[PDB]
């Protein structure tokens, strides 16, 4: 499903190197 | 736009740290006689913020 993806603690990173699931 | 908040005879001082994804905040303000230095003498800082950012630091800018 196109809607779900991936690419220090608690840190977060929008930058792009990103695989949609299956 | 992921988080958002909202809330020379005085010295402001602040320290900012980033750990664990919270970034925090410390303040005191105070009134000074000798503006061309940091005064000596002693007086801690206490928390105003503890903002759980989660964002990469390494870099800052003043806004004047
Ligand atoms: C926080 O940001 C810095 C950049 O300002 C990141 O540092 C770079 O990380 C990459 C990882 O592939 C390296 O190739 C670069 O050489 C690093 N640059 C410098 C100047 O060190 C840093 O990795 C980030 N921190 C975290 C924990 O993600």
């Amino acid at each position: 499903n196109y809607n779900y993806l991936y690419r220090k603690p608690f840190e977060r990173d929008i930058s792009t190197p990103l695989q949609s699931y299956g | 736009c992921t988080f958002e908040y909202v809330s020379f005879k005085n010295l402001r001082e602040f320290v900012f740290k980033n750990i664990d994804g919270y970034f925090k905040i410390y303040s005191k303000h105070t009134p000074i006689n000798l503006v061309r230095d940091l005064p000596q003498g002693f007086s801690a800082l206490e928390p105003l913020v503890d903002l759980p950012i989660g964002i990469n630091i390494t870099r800052f800018q003043t806004l004047l």
